[PDB]
RNA sequence: UUAG
RNA sequence: UUAG
């Protein structure tokens, strides 16, 4: 009731192959075309992905800088505070931006922040016309 | 091992597609094993050809996302670029700083932080898709179906199952050509070594046998028969055999002959004839090579040779050795079988050691004392090998061959109940056609039919 | 076989 | 022609 294992046989293929005398040559000739379009096809995008890795050669090693650690601190000073409301106005609410901007900051106390500060830095304006890009 | 397992999945494909696919009739002709084989060989040929395009496509779908990637890579690394010089420039603005300024130094820095990990994660993907790309080159499919020798060597088995049926697999009927394999004996296979004619001639001791003499015409009627017959030796010489009646024994292939060489009085009846044509009648022939001295391996009964061409497969494709003596037995069949036939001794018999040249040493090979060459087609007492399930006929055509033939009456308007020409032989016999043992049942079949409508069944009753 |  |  079933083909031999690995044997191909549909009722599809069969009326295709058999619909006359060369019918089987046709179809058979119209794939080694086919595979003769994809062949060169792949020669020819293994040249263009050759090219752009030579593009990358060196990649941006020469664009890396040293990382600066500093730890958090509870306390705001007035520089802190002024990096923190131009970080919002470049970068919207995204907290982790804010934070590493300021360096020593962590993301929680960005949005204490926001909510400390809710007035005296005009904080909801700032937001208005972030907005606005 | 590897062919002659491909070469038996072949033919259950061929199975297959007949009983579950109803593929036994294309373009108002039937199906012959041939045909369905063909068929299926060209569909692993197109499957072969399926599957390596898919894997080619894999291989650019993958390569496209790296044209993708690497164009975004690109496109990042010149952003990265700009936005170190307008760092460093804004870096070089040297403090004290306003706020702004600060602002700008701190603010670039992690825009170029942010973006210098985005090209990591790119140059991540990039490494796995790249890696993804030479485990898909190095695993290629199949690249062909068969090669050259894949199919001379499947051309062998192909042929070896043309010489079991004695016919091209293009005469054979896909959907009954096995019918009889289940009726098959248990047991290995064997041969007669003191040669198979010790059976007939022992049989033949008692009978009354009129040797030399040619059947021309058989008559058949009411009141009974009359058979004529002629001297083989001198044609003009005739008898007249009467009897109650006749039994016809006659290979299938004399019965095919036309114009006939035995004529039936009254004509046999269209159900007769009609299944004497539809019937198939295959050939097969042999070669006997006689030496003084034996240079082939005597552990070995039987070893092949494989043809150039799928034309020429059945072209002396098999040699036997199960004599204890000298001697080589080329057996020829399919397509070859017929072709040989109109090809004089000296050639065969010069293709036949050319062959074992080649397989024993140029040297090794002496020329053979006796040879003899059966033509079975040619020979006018045979017109063949035996029969064969010819696409377009069926078992019920067997049948239709045993079955006897009542004439009609003389006198008007009398009773004919009985009948008077009977018919037995190899292509008789239903489940057991082509065969020694299924003459031997058909003989025995009609010699009880016979008893039983003549001298009566008492064992009815 | 002038078949019985 | 299964001669009538
Ligand atoms: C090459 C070849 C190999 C074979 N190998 C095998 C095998 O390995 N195993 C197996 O089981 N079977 C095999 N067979 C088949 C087997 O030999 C036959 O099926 C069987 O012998 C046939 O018996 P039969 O009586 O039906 O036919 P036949 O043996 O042919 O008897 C018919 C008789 O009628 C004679 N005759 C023909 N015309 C006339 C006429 N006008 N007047 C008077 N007499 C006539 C013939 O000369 C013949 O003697 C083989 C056959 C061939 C041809």
């Amino acid at each position: 009731r079933k083909p031999p294992k690995g044997m191909f046989l549909s009722q599809e293929d069969v009326e295709a192959v058999s619909a006359n005398a060369t019918a089987a040559t046709t179809v058979l000739r119209q794939l080694d075309m086919e595979l003769v379009s994809v062949k060169r096809q792949i020669q020819n995008i293994k040249q263009t992905n050759s090219a752009l890795k030579e593009k990358l050669d060196g990649g941006i090693e020469p664009y890396r800088l040293p990382e600066v650690i500093q730890k958090c601190n509870a306390r705001w000073t007035t520089e802190e505070q002024l990096l923190a409301v131009q970080a919002i106005r470049k970068y919207g609410r995204d907290f982790q931006a804010i934070s590493d901007v300021i360096g020593n900051k962590s993301v929680v106390q960005v949005k204490n922040f926001f909510v400390n500060y809710r007035r005296r830095f005009n904080i909801d304006e700032v937001l208005q016309e972030w907005e606005a890009e | 091992e590897m062919v002659e397992q491909e070469f038996n999945r072949l033919l259950e494909a061929t199975s297959y597609l007949s009983h579950q696919l109803d593929f036994n009739v294309l373009n108002n002709k039937p199906v012959s094993l041939g045909q369905a084989l063909e068929v299926v060989i060209q569909l692993q040929e197109k499957h072969v050809k399926d599957e390596q395009i898919e894997h080619w496509k894999k291989i650019v779908k993958t390569q496209e996302e790296l044209k993708e990637l690497l164009n975004k890579m690109v496109n990042l690394k010149e952003k990265i670029k700009e936005l170190h010089q307008q760092y460093k420039e804004a870096s070089e603005v040297k403090p004290p700083r306003d706020i702004t300024a600060e602002f700008l130094v701190k603010s670039k820095h992690r825009d170029l932080t942010a973006l210098c990990k985005e090209y990591d994660e790119l140059a991540e993907t990039q490494g796995k898709l790249e890696e993804k790309l030479q485990e898909l080159e190095a695993n290629p499919p199949s690249d062909v179906y068969l090669s050259s020798r894949d199919r001379q060597i499947l051309d062998w088995h192909f042929a070896n199952l043309e010489f079991a049926n004695a016919t091209p697999l293009s005469t054979l009927s896909l959907k009954h050509w096995d019918q009889d394999d289940d009726f098959e004996f248990t047991g290995s296979h064997l041969t007669v070594r003191n040669g198979y004619s010790c059976v007939p001639v022992a049989l033949a001791e008692g009978l009354d046998i009129k040797l030399n003499t040619a059947v021309r015409q058989v008559r058949y009627t009411a009141s009974g028969c009359e058979v004529i017959a002629v001297n083989t030796r001198s044609t003009s010489q005739t008898f007249i055999y009467k009897c109650d009646a006749v039994l016809c024994t006659l290979p299938l292939g004399v019965l095919k002959q036309q114009p006939p060489a035995v004529q039936f009085v009254p004509p046999l009846p269209e159900w007769k004839t009609s299944a004497v044509q539809r019937m198939g009648f295959g050939n097969l022939n042999k070669v006997v090579l006689c030496f003084d001295r034996v240079f082939w391996d005597p552990s070995v009964n039987l070893f092949g040779h494989v043809g150039s061409t799928t034309a020429s497969r059945g072209e002396l494709f098999l040699f036997w050795n199960l004599y204890k003596a000298p001697i080589l037995l080329a057996l020829v069949a399919g397509e070859a079988a017929g072709i040989m036939e109109n090809i004089s001794d000296d050639v065969i018999v010069g293709r036949c050691l050319a062959i074992l040249k080649g397989i024993f040493g140029s040297s090794a090979v002496p020329q053979p004392k006796e040879t003899v060459v059966s033509r079975w087609r040619a020979d006018p007492w045979a017109r063949g090998s035996y029969s064969y399930v010819a696409a377009g006929s069926s078992g019920n055509d067997y049948d239709l061959m045993a079955q006897p033939i009542t004439p009609g009456p003389s006198i008007p308007g009398a009773p004919q109940p009985i009948p008077r020409l009977f018919f037995a032989g190899e292509h008789t016999i239903r489940n057991y056609p082509a065969t020694v043992h299924g003459a031997l049942l058909s003989g025995l079949r009609e010699a009880g039919r016979i008893a039983d409508q003549f001298l009566g069944a008492m064992y009815t009753l």
